[PDB]
């Protein structure tokens, strides 16, 4: 995350972090939605471009964090996977349109001060609430700048950004399965997702019923924080169909 | 680099 | 989950963090 700040704690106990086993490191952010699934972006697991491709026994994921780096005993709770998967329709080779993996863990985790499920929005609070302007959070543990790493989680609040802006700032082909979020240059406050932040959650605090929806995963951004690019988050909603059908069919 | 995580979860 | 979205130390203590206010001040 780019100019944003230090997490408080409890602050998003959704946060989970993915881990590569061996070699040891962070290789993404994702989300934890019920005891037993997490969320995350396709290309978190698999992007044939830079030769990546995780199976479930190369991978953890650890809950509850707030360093990035420490072990935190008694706090966080680290999980095996017991199947990925990923969109059948996820455009790695392009975009990435349908940006979207689920993760089962092989036990359920225990919910605590520190690990605690987002909602997924339905229709009704994701129309109310996806418009330009209206501010989402996001939060992980990748670069601090385009070209170190934060010693705990950081979080960003940035604002929705009206579609033909967002299309306007790149030449990659956005699709619906895409929104995009960050300060415009005349607006002065600053601020994105970067590498290592892939994966993690776009949150919206409802003011309906005061609880915290997932809109987004962080997907792609060219550069990090850069006057005039936007970061791209997956369009949770859109996908949640997909969401639906995996967890009620391998649940 | 990351502080070792206990050996049980591999 | 029916308890989804509310934090154990926000949410469940009426506790407030410290830019919740940025979110609800920009939905208009
Ligand atoms: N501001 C940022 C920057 C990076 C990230 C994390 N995400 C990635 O790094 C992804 C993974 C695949 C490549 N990539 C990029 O984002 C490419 N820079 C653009 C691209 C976009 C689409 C297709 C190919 C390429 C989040 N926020
Ligand atoms: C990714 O890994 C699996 C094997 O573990 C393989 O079946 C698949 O073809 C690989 N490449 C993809 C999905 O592009
Ligand atoms: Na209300
Ligand atoms: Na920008």
């Amino acid at each position: 995350i780019v100019e944003g700040s230090d997490a408080e704690i409890g602050m998003s106990p959704w946060q989970v972090m993915l881990f590569r086993k061996s070699p040891q490191e962070l290789l993404c952010g994702a989300s934890l939605i019920s005891d037993r699934w997490v969320l995350t972006a396709a290309h978190c697991l698999l992007y044939p471009p830079w030769d990546k491709n995780f199976t479930e026994n190369d991978l953890l994921v650890r809950i509850g964090k707030h360093s990035r780096t420490r072990y935190e005993r008694n706090i966080e709770k680290i999980s095996m996977l017991e199947k990925i998967y990923i969109h059948p329709r996820y455009n790695w080779r392009e975009n990435l349109d349908r940006d979207i993996a689920l993760m089962k863990l092989k036990k359920p985790v225990a919910f605590s001060d520190y690990i605690h499920p987002v909602c997924l929005p339905d229709r009704e609070t994701a129309a109310s609430l996806l418009q330009a302007g209206y501010k989402g959070r996001v939060t992980g543990w990748g670069n601090l700048k385009e070209t170190g790493q934060p010693s705990v989680l950081q979080v960003v609040n940035l604002p929705i950004v009206e579609r033909p802006v967002c299309k306007d700032s790149t030449r990659i082909r956005i699709t619906d399965n895409m929104f995009c979020a960050g300060y415009k240059p005349d607006e002065g406050k600053r601020g994105d997702a970067c590498e290592g932040d892939s994966g993690g959650p776009f949150v919206m605090k409802s003011p309906f019923n005061n609880r915290w929806y997932q809109m987004g995963i962080v997907s792609w951004g060219e550069g990090c924080d850069r006057d005039g690019k936007y970061g791209f988050y997956t369009h949770v909603f859109r996908l949640k169909k997909w969401i639906q059908k995996v967890i009620d069919q391998f649940g | 680099d990351f502080e070792e995580i206990p050996e049980e979860y591999l | 989950e029916a308890d989804c979205g509310l934090r154990p130390l926000f949410e469940k203590k009426s506790l407030e963090d410290k830019t919740e206010r940025e979110l609800l001040e920009s939905y208009i």
